[PDB]
């Protein structure tokens, strides 16, 4: 009940919430140090070369 | 108490009648008194419900009682929740009730049941016996951390080899 | 009297404030001109501060903040280079203002740190800028720290060019007052009268100032904002009348500026 | 073995002009500088921040390849 | 592109927990079947009780040198200029809106409904008889 | 610490543009004009003085939020007139208006 | 050890005795400080009718 | 601790009138309204800034320093 | 402070700020006044903090007067004796002001309430709870993350999640 | 405790209490051991050699 | 996190503030206000998942709740007296406004709506910038009470082609109501769709309420000599018609009502007298308040406040209650040492009979003071208890599975429904209809 | 009778016109204020310590806090409030404050950590 | 243990289904699979994926799984895209 | 006669008649044959099920009994050919968008519908204010409602706090 059906997980974050009525109905606006944080693993493929490239 | 019982001439209208409220659960010998309508006699006690009457009628009462339950908050609940969920609770022969006496008692498989109530009976238990779990519920791989069977896992993918050279 | 262009009309005029109606003039100029004399007009305060001993009851932060929010003058602030823009290290004497407090503490008594205290070691080349502004009968100025015998404060600070729009340290105007049509004739706004509206609602200064009252005429559909009561108080950096005219120049090198960009891209259009 | 290791910086040009700061890393020709009024980290070039002495003292440019020294 | 035409002695007049914005009850001269019920501003247009209003139903501000054609929906409304020249300048108080409702009452009597932008009127006459060329999109001029 | 520098609401960045223009395919005659570090100053001015012109159909401006300072205005001009010379045009009269003010300023506080 | 763990009673038996009978001064604000040296506790560990507040 | 600089609100300049207020406060025997309107703070947001103001600065100097 | 920082008056009611603005871009009055803090009005009716609009008429008027409002409960100060106070200063009977947008300097309608009210800052920073984890430091018993803003720990996918992506459907 | 009756600062004067590098607005009635402050929180029980009678399920 | 709205998949911007920024109408489903709460962020790291948490958990594809069978998400706060607001109908709009409006909403055409009124000024009524914001081809059409063709309240709603005809837009039509404008969009057109127009809405009002502005004050609770006479009036009355009763009961020539003693109907008449009473004095109150009281104009909108919150903070505030009956008796026969022994009247017993502008004595503010304790007690206990109650009712249904053969089976297979609803229609898709077939007369039914 | 109120709940002005649930919470939250909480700071070593950088005395003040020294040590600050609906921005609970006013010194404060 | 006659599973494509196809070719995609469709230009592998599904060219199975254990295979082809 | 069903027909009539634009003069091109015949297609093109033995054909006959009714009293010649004007098109377009609708409103199968039905019970829950007392009509009886009888129904309690009983 405390580490199978439930545990820490990695890449989450957690700040304050605020509001913003600029934004759409889905959408969060994610802090700058969170983004640079936070990462996400895309494979390196022809139709994104020179973005991770551009990225790296 | 007003009852909507139709007019002769078609519509409808509220037509009063008299209404006999009690603070005791009797109604095994209350049907029996001359004078009364037994066909519409109510108990809000839905447990002695299926002592005179069928499960079914059982079913009804639970099902009437929890509306009642959720009636003065003003939230709607759509029927086919509450409908299953008296179901579940009248799936066998009597009340089944949501505790470690009620569903618990069940012949699913132990690992799925033991992450509610208290956990290392149901495993002695499970070892003194042989049972079999078949794990095709959703604790169960969670437990093993393999994509239960349901949603997105309701189905296997399987790629063809007359469709490939179909296309191409 | 300079072509059909908005007029003005000085009411009362003063050291600190300027009182002036606006005419024959938009609402949207107005409150521009407002806009940017509140916050684009470019002063000199301190910047940066060096601290060497500190033994007073206060902290480094509080006493930076303290010399930095203290007003300086800035007559002369067309002659200093923006620091980003000067081709130096850190500053030099063209583009910074150096000033040096030293405060010890002598006799028994606590010994009051004034403005007056602060010291130009740089070279102002003429120019009139840096000089701390002391607008008190004593002549003392702005209050900075106090301190006992014992204790000794010695810093030495930096003053930079900047805006109000940076920071609020490098603001010339406190407030300033404006207002148009005292009776509501345009009806830009509804009041909120309990048993009358007159009654309740007091009659605001400029109503006597022209704008005689209305009366059971129809209303007006026509007419537009057209005469502004504004008042402008300055901190004491800059004169008001000065605040006022680098405002208007201020807006018109903005408007100059966005029109030199749009000619600049056409011709590297074409 | 870089020199611009734990030494007293001051930031020339750009919007940091007369900051105060230590250099913590060094990334190629790019250098990690904090800053001592400001809770923040920036990256600039190593080649335009001038170098102060520890104590204090004069300052100078990124020649201190020729000598491997402080000031 | 002229659709009606009465004079319409206007009664009764109370807006109703409003200050811009009344409605006025009028009744024909000439038609003792003609009835209206109009909303108006009376910030611009202060209209009293007991006075003629002669109204006006146009599908069209053009002149009578311009048929009335279907091209002038959705034509991106242009502020006015000072040479142009249309209906609107021998009355004091036009308003555009749409019709949305033509309910039928007693035998002959019909009733027109407009939407002008939030303002409702109804219209009452004889079917076939005055109210035949109302279909929609039709604009209202209000002469003192 | 996320916050961002004071002078970039009112400082031009390296690779930024003051200017930049888009056509606009939703009605015949009309562009967008992007401006940059402007906070509705010079928004309103502009609008206002092109809502006087005479040949012009269109005129607004918006702020998308307040966190960029940077705003967008959308000039629709009556057929065979450029936007372009609309706004230059009430760039002139506000400088004019603007000259005028000042000069009758100064003679009004010299006495 | 007492004033420290605030288990008023000898190094054993703590489970067995009476836990937070003594607490760190809260010095956040004084405020805070004079409503901490004037607080009043209960041990009861399911029961509305101690917590509602009696005539 | 010590008289701010410069009003919250609006932006005037209140440093030097500290010393003022209390002269006023303790010759003149005038109350803190008159005081008030003679510094020459007309409206409320300067009024409030030397009205509402605690001198903890002389707490701390009663302390012996280094 | 910055955004997210939690602010609170003297009567429960607590918030955070959202945004931030200059002075020019914030409402002003008549006399050039701006405010330092704008609430929403929505929060009055529900929460029936009347004392709350009380306080604000007492402190603008011992700011006009320059004299200590008295705000002890059951006395004989009345609002009436307050909205009278304000008249005779010459300001308003209920506190109402005529501000502008600002951005435009048009009249704004609906005149807004107006007074200096007191705000205490809360122990609770944005800065102290912002947190992010990505394959930091791992535990020993269990291999799972470690709990802690101080040791960067991760945020728990509890069970209540765990049933919520189950009637999603989403089982990858 | 402090400001107790064995304490330096029961007898102690405004000036002395600054000489001690002590605030003056400081109340006392705290325990400091290890150096840290600590406060007994008054515990509520039952008043005894009361007769009470009460009714059972 | 209880229904699986808590779980949303929203679209990542960068912000260059620390700190979490989402649109004003998703807090009703999180139940999340900005007073210091906190929430998490989970970030997927495979295809599999973005793309399935893309395609069923996004935002707009949970605008319609499936528990209450009525959209979760809609306007809310400032937004919704704005809406209100604007749409009245004496609300007009000048030139350069209604330009600056169109703009702001996005994906518009670029066409200029022909104004009202185009004679003595042009002039763009309220409605219209709305419908422009509504899409096209979307169809609504609700009758209140008292709801004619030519509706001179102006209450109701028609919508035609997506514009405005007439109604006031209030909580009914742009709320979460079940045939609101979000259900019909939701229904005809995309998610997507609800999503644009739910932005375009909030935009333009937002604009639009920015220069005109709301406020609210302490006048607003304030009402004239005559209202505050005829509420004292009614309390003096129920106060009298208290002791009358009390009398009654003293001398033994009050009847019983039959299954209670005499005590029980007694305190039910008292506590049926006072609820009485400040039920009429708000009703008095709320009747006197004028239609620009701010309170009143929110109350209107629906966005907060209720009539009981007006009552008691103008006319009265209601008879303090603990357990469910009056101020028992704490001392020996009395309720404070400040009052005599056996006095049942009301004012001892706990009935406020002063206002929240006017103040409390400190007898009813100790009342009030013991009526919160009760109440934070209550929920305390409340949400732990109803926490339990979820968790077990999760667990007892963790595995019911609706499979392809149209059956509602558990992890056993044992089957407990053998269609689904015994409709096997999907929650979501279901509205509520009349039929026409059961009602009515037979004559009618035949003609 | 107003000598029945503990200390926090001494700072609350006019606590007859509010909800009791209003009360309770202003009296919990009354102790997370932040402020000068004792002028003993700069010679003591605590491992958190918040104090203010310009306390005020609030303007509506009570009787009962005369003898609490609420006023010789405030924890709060006497700032200008508009209650209007401007921007959208302050919407639920979310509040604007002038970035003028912080940069003028309003409501900032000093951290001091021991180790 | 599949019948073709026999299949009285639904002929519409379930959501679940839906998005379980586009995750796994989008994920094909991704790890450098052969596209059969061209991609005016797109670099997105998952609205390629959507684009296949649009115009049917996924060569996929689904295979629904019966509650007894017996399941039958429909193609993405033939299965109909309505939601 | 309120009662929830899964294809708005008033909608999709509103929605035709918008579109394709009835002059509401000219007569209608309608036959009763061809309303009857289509009315009747319509009712046959319903599938729920998909099933072809008899069982399972019954169970698709009786499990949209209420959208059949409704059908009908919707879409009677009377009603058409006097009220809702139609031509021919516009009532093959009605017919086609209710068969689309109704085929797209059907649960989809591996859909968790316990968990779905456990949350919309257990958020009422949370969502609902005191239910301790307040529960009395003409006589104070005390009925017990709200959380606590919900928790004694769920626990099938077999002494409950205030039984009940109702005779007719
Ligand atoms: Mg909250
Ligand atoms: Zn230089
Ligand atoms: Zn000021």
């Amino acid at each position: 009940r405390g580490n199978l059906m439930g545990k820490r997980v990695d890449f989450s974050a957690r700040t304050v919430i605020s509001g913003d009525p600029n934004l759409e109905l889905d959408q969060v606006g994610v802090p700058k140090s969170i983004a640079k944080t936070l990462t996400y693993p895309e494979v390196v493929t022809p139709y994104n070369i020179d973005r991770l490239t551009q990225l790296v | 108490y007003d009852r909507k019982v139709p007019s002769p001439t078609g519509e409808y209208v509220k037509e009063p009648e008299w209404v006999l409220e009690t603070d005791g659960v009797n109604l095994s010998e209350v049907m029996t008194v001359p004078g009364i309508d037994p066909t519409r006699i109510y108990t809000n006690s839905f447990i002695d419900i299926m002592e005179v009457l069928g499960i079914e009628a059982g079913r009804a009462a639970l099902y009437k009682e929890v509306y009642n339950v959720i009636a003065s908050d003003g939230s709607y609940v759509n029927y086919r929740h509450m409908a299953l969920l008296v179901d579940v609770m009248t799936t066998q022969g009597g009340l089944t009730s949501v505790t470690r006496h009620g569903f618990n008692r069940s012949n699913t498989g132990a690992l799925m049941r033991c992450s509610f109530e208290e956990t290392v009976e149901i495993l002695f238990e499970a070892g003194a016996s042989a049972e079999l779990d078949d794990c095709r519920g959703v604790s169960e791989n969670v437990i093993l951390g393999q994509m239960a069977p349901i949603g997105t896992g309701a189905f296997d993918v399987m790629i063809d080899e007359e469709s490939l050279v179909k296309y191409m | 009297m300079s072509e059909e262009g908005p007029q003005v009309k000085i009411r009362e005029a003063s050291k600190d404030n300027v009182d002036f109606i606006l005419s024959n003039v938009d609402l949207a100029m107005a409150n521009s001109l407002r806009r940017v004399m509140i916050a684009e007009i470019p002063t000199l305060a301190i910047d940066s501060v060096e601290v060497e001993t500190n033994t007073t009851v206060l902290a480094d932060e509080f006493i930076a903040h303290r010399l930095g929010l203290i007003p300086l003058q800035s007559m002369d602030i067309e002659q200093l280079e923006y620091s980003r823009d000067c081709f130096c290290e850190d500053h030099c004497d063209k583009c910074s203002v150096v000033l040096t407090l030293q405060a010890f503490g002598e006799s028994e008594s606590t010994t009051n740190v004034y403005s007056k205290d602060l010291v130009i070691v740089s070279n102002l080349m003429g120019r009139n800028i840096g000089h701390p502004i002391i607008q008190d009968k004593e002549g003392n100025g702005v209050l900075i720290c106090k301190l006992r015998k014992g204790q000794e404060l010695k810093l030495t600070c930096v003053a930079k060019k900047g805006i109000a729009k940076e920071h609020a340290k490098w603001g010339p105007a406190a407030a300033i007052e404006f207002e148009y049509d005292p009776w509501n004739k345009l009806k830009h706004t509804d009041y909120w009268y309990e048993q009358d509206s007159a009654k309740e609602w007091p009659q605001s200064k400029n109503c006597e100032y022209e704008d005689p009252p209305n009366e059971g005429d129809p209303f007006d559909y026509k007419a537009q904002a057209d005469t502004f009561y504004m008042n402008v108080e300055s901190v004491g950096s800059i004169p008001v009348d000065q605040v006022v005219v680098r405002g208007i120049d201020t807006l018109q090198k903005k408007v100059a500026s966005i029109l030199l960009a749009l000619t600049q891209m056409d011709q590297d259009k074409v | 073995r870089e020199v611009a290791l734990g030494k007293t910086v001051r930031i020339r040009s750009a919007g940091y002009k007369g900051q105060l700061g230590i250099v913590k890393d060094v990334n190629g020709d790019k250098a990690t500088v904090e800053l001592h009024s400001k809770n923040k980290h920036i990256t600039i070039d190593k080649h335009k921040l001038t170098y102060y002495n520890r104590e204090g003292g004069e300052g100078i440019t990124y020649d201190e390849l020729v000598n491997r020294r402080g000031r | 592109n002229t659709l009606f035409d009465d004079i319409f002695q206007v009664s009764e007049v109370d807006p109703g927990r409003y200050n811009k914005v009344c409605r006025i009850e009028a009744a024909s001269t000439t038609q003792d079947q003609c009835k209206l019920t109009l909303d108006i501003n009376v910030e611009l247009f202060p209209v009293a009780a007991q006075d003629s209003l002669t109204v006006t139903i146009a599908s069209s501000l053009n002149l009578e040198d311009t048929p009335a054609n279907d091209s002038s929906a959705t034509r991106s409304w242009r502020p006015p200029q000072a040479g142009d020249r249309s209906l609107a300048d021998d009355y004091d108080y036009v308003m555009y809106g749409t019709a949305y409702k033509f309910e039928e009452v007693s035998k002959d009597l019909i009733a027109v409904y407009y939407s002008f932008g939030g303002l409702l009127m109804r219209l009452e006459g004889n079917y076939r008889n005055l109210n035949n060329l109302k279909q929609e999109n039709a604009y209202l001029l209000i002469r003192r | 610490m996320n916050a961002p520098d004071r002078f970039e609401l009112f400082l031009l960045g390296e690779g930024e543009s003051k200017l930049k223009i888009d056509p606009d395919t939703k009605a015949p005659n009309a562009v967008v004009i992007t401006f940059e570090k402007e906070d509705h100053t010079l928004g309103n001015l502009i609008r206002a003085e092109l809502l006087n012109d005479r040949k012009v159909l269109f005129a607004a401006y918006k702020v998308e939020h307040p966190f960029f300072a940077r705003f967008k205005l959308r000039i629709q001009t009556t057929e065979g007139y450029d936007p372009k010379d609309a706004l230059k045009n009430a760039c002139n009269s506000i400088i004019n208006k603007l000259g005028a003010l000042k000069t009758n300023f100064e003679t009004e506080w010299n006495l | 050890y007492a004033l420290a763990t605030g288990n008023w009673g000898e190094q054993k038996k703590a489970m067995s005795s009476r836990a937070g009978v003594s607490q760190v001064l809260n010095r956040y604000t004084y405020s805070s400080t004079l409503s901490h040296l004037r607080r009043t506790n209960t041990p009861i560990g399911k029961l509305a009718k101690p917590r509602q507040l009696h005539n | 601790m010590i008289v701010p600089v410069r009003c919250f609100s609006c932006g005037k300049v209140v440093g030097d009138k500290w010393e003022s207020y209390l002269n006023l406060l303790q010759e003149d025997e005038l109350d803190e309204g008159t005081a008030l309107s003679r510094l020459g703070l007309k409206r409320y947001c300067c009024r409030r800034m030397i009205l509402t103001h605690v001198d903890l600065i002389e707490k701390f100097l009663r302390y012996n320093p280094l | 402070p910055q955004i997210g920082d939690k602010f609170a008056s003297r009567h429960g009611q607590k918030g955070t700020i959202g945004i931030t603005y200059r002075r020019e871009d914030m409402p002003f009055t008549a006399e050039g006044i701006v405010p330092d803090l704008i609430i929403n009005p929505h929060a009055i009716p529900s929460r029936m903090t009347v004392a709350h609009l009380i306080e604000c008429l007492l402190s603008k008027v011992a700011a006009l007067s320059g004299n200590e409002g008295d705000a002890s409960p059951f006395t004989d100060i009345t609002v009436e004796g307050i909205s009278k106070l304000l008249r005779e200063h010459g300001y308003q009977s209920r506190g109402f002001e005529v501000m502008y947008n600002g951005h435009t300097g048009k009249k704004l309608m609906a005149q807004i309430f107006f007074g200096p009210t007191y705000y205490q800052r809360l122990r609770h920073m944005v800065d102290d709870k912002i947190h992010a984890r990505a394959r930091g430091p791992m535990q020993v018993l269990t291999r799972q993350p470690v709990e802690g803003r101080s040791r960067d720990g991760g945020l728990r996918f509890g069970e209540m999640e765990r049933d919520c992506m189950i009637a999603h459907g989403a089982a990858s | 405790m402090l400001r107790s009756k064995n304490c330096y600062l029961s007898e102690a004067t405004e000036s002395d209490l600054y000489k001690l590098k002590e605030c003056p607005f400081d109340m006392g009635g705290y325990f400091i051991i290890n150096g840290s402050e600590k406060v007994l929180i008054a515990q509520e029980r039952s008043a005894g050699n009361i007769v009470q009678v009460f009714k059972k399920a | 996190s209880l229904h699986k709205m808590s779980m949303m998949a929203h679209r990542v911007k960068v912000i260059p503030y620390s700190t979490f920024r989402l649109n004003l109408s998703v807090t009703s489903p999180y139940n999340a206000d900005f007073d210091g709460d906190e929430m998490n962020l989970h970030v997927p790291q495979s295809e599999e998942t973005r793309a399935e948490l893309s395609q069923l958990c996004a935002v707009p594809l949970q605008i319609v709740s499936p528990q209450s069978n009525k959209p979760c998400m809609g306007i809310v706060q400032d937004t919704l007296c704005g809406i209100r607001k604007l749409t009245l109908r004496d609300t007009f709009i000048e030139l350069d406004q209604v330009l600056n409006m169109l703009y702001w909403v996005p994906d518009w055409d670029g066409v200029i709506p022909t104004p009202a009124i185009i004679k003595p000024k042009p002039l763009w009524s309220g409605k219209q910038i709305l419908s422009v914001a509504i899409p096209n081809g979307i169809h609504l059409q609700r009758f209140d009470e008292g709801t004619t063709l030519l509706s001179p309240k102006d209450n109701g709603m028609l919508i035609i082609d997506g514009q405005i005809i007439f109604g006031v837009v209030e909580k009914k039509t742009v709320g979460s109501s079940n045939g609101g404008l979000i259900h019909v969009v939701t229904r005809e057109k995309g998610p997507q769709v609800c999503a644009k127009l739910f932005g375009n809405i909030q935009k333009v009002v937002n604009f639009w309420l920015l220069h005109n502005g709301f406020s609210t004050g302490i006048g607003d609770t304030i009402a004239d000599g005559p209202t505050m006479r005829e509420i004292t009036e009614t309390i003096a009355e129920a106060k009298k018609k208290v002791l009358d009763v009390t009398k009654e009961a003293q001398a033994n020539l009050l009847t019983a009502k039959h299954g209670m003693t005499l005590r029980e109907s007694f305190e039910d008449n008292v506590v049926r007298f006072l609820n009485e009473a400040r039920d009429k004095a708000g009703r008095l109150a709320e009747v006197n308040l004028k239609d620009l009281n701010n309170v009143k104009q929110m109350v209107m909108a629906g966005s907060k406040g209720s009539f009981i919150n007006i009552a008691q903070m103008s006319a009265c505030v209601g008879q303090q209650s603990v357990e469910g009956k009056r101020i028992a008796f704490g001392f020996v026969d009395r309720t404070l040492p400040h009052f005599s022994k056996d006095d049942y009247s009301p004012e001892s017993k706990g009935f406020v009979e002063n206002s929240y502008l006017r103040g409390l004595t400190p007898q009813e503010f100790f009342f009030h003071a013991m009526g919160g304790r009760e109440g934070l007690i209550d929920t305390a206990v409340k949400t732990a208890e109803t926490g339990y109650i979820q968790r077990r009712l999760v667990k007892a249904l963790e595995d019911i599975m609706v499979h392809y053969d149209n059956t509602t089976r558990n992890s056993l297979g044992n089957v407990i429904q053998f269609i689904y609803g015994e409709d096997g229609m999907d929650a979501a898709h279901i509205e509520k209809q009349s039929l026409d077939t059961i009602g009515g007369s037979d004559a009618a039914f035949e003609k | 009778p107003s000598m029945i109120l503990g200390v926090a709940a001494s700072i609350i002005p006019f606590p007859d016109h509010n909800q009791s649930p209003r009360n309770t919470y202003q009296s919990a939250m009354g102790k997370q204020a932040m402020g000068v909480f004792l002028t003993n700071y700069n010679v003591r070593m605590d491992t958190m310590a918040n104090i203010l950088y310009y306390p005020q005395k609030p303007l509506g003040t009570t009787r009962a806090m005369e003898y609490l020294k609420f006023r010789e040590l405030p924890a709060g600050q006497n700032a200008i409030v508009a209650i209007a609906c401007y921007s959208g921005y302050n919407q639920e609970d979310s509040m604007i404050m002038n970035q003028s006013s912080i940069d003028r010194g309003l409501f900032r404060s000093l951290f001091f950590r021991s180790y | 243990a599949i019948p073709k006659d026999q299949r009285a599973t639904t002929p519409y494509m379930t959501k679940y289904e839906r998005a379980r196809i586009l995750g796994t070719r989008a994920l094909q995609i991704s790890m450098n699979a052969p596209v059969f469709v061209d991609l005016e230009g797109e670099t997105d592998p998952l609205r390629i994926a959507m684009k296949e599904l649009a115009e049917k060219k996924i060569p996929l199975v689904i295979r629904r799984y019966l509650p007894d254990g017996s399941f039958e295979d429909w193609s993405v082809e033939e299965l109909i895209v309505d939601l | 006669a309120n009662w929830p069903l899964p294809v708005n027909i008033r909608r999709i009539i509103q929605n035709a008649q918008q579109t394709f634009h009835i002059d509401h003069t000219k007569p209608s091109d309608l036959t009763i044959k061809d309303i009857v015949l289509g009315v009747k297609d319509l009712q046959e093109n319903l599938l729920v099920l998909r099933g072809k033995n008899e069982i399972i054909q019954n169970a698709q006959r009786d499990a949209v009994t209420l959208f059949c009714c409704l059908l009908r009293s919707r879409l009677a010649t009377r009603r058409v050919l006097q009220e809702y004007r139609l031509t021919k098109q516009a009532f093959d377009w009605v017919l086609s968008n209710i068969e689309a609708q109704f085929l797209r409103s059907v649960v989809h199968p591996g859909e968790m519908v316990g968990v779905l039905a456990a949350q919309s019970i257990g958020e009422p829950a949370t969502q609902m204010t005191l239910n301790t007392f307040h529960f009395a009509g003409v006589a104070s009886k005390k009925v017990t409602s709200g959380v606590p009888r919900l928790k004694e129904i769920l626990n099938v309690a077999k002494n409950m706090k205030t039984p009940s009983l109702t005779v007719y």
